[PDB]
């Protein structure tokens, strides 16, 4: 054809990798995938660690 | 075709020929480069 296609990957923290394999400590299914997100918030980090 | 002994003009035959008559009578396609090139079969113009 007359295209390119290309890949990317996202890295962890990024908020850019959204994924639906999210569990935290207490095993519950959250959202956020990427661990905190890089929020970069010591009022997060912690609980989210 | 009889004949007797004095002969003479008696069986006259004659001869004729026919005739035959014929004929001779009598497509193409065109294609873009752009449709060659960018096609996913390169093999399309054979």
């Amino acid at each position: 054809g007359k295209q390119i296609k290309l890949y990317h990957y996202v890295p962890l923290l990024d908020d850019r990798n959204v994924n639906d394999q999210g569990i935290d400590a207490a095993g519950a299914t959250i959202a956020n995938g990427n661990l905190y997100g890089s929020s970069k918030d010591i009022g997060t980090i912690p609980s989210k660690l | 075709p009889a004949l007797t002994e004095n002969g003479g003009r008696v069986n006259r035959v004659g001869f004729t020929r026919i005739q035959l008559i014929g004929s001779i009578k009598k497509f193409f396609y065109e294609w873009t480069q752009e449709a060659m090139d960018f096609d996913t079969d390169e093999e399309l113009d054979s």
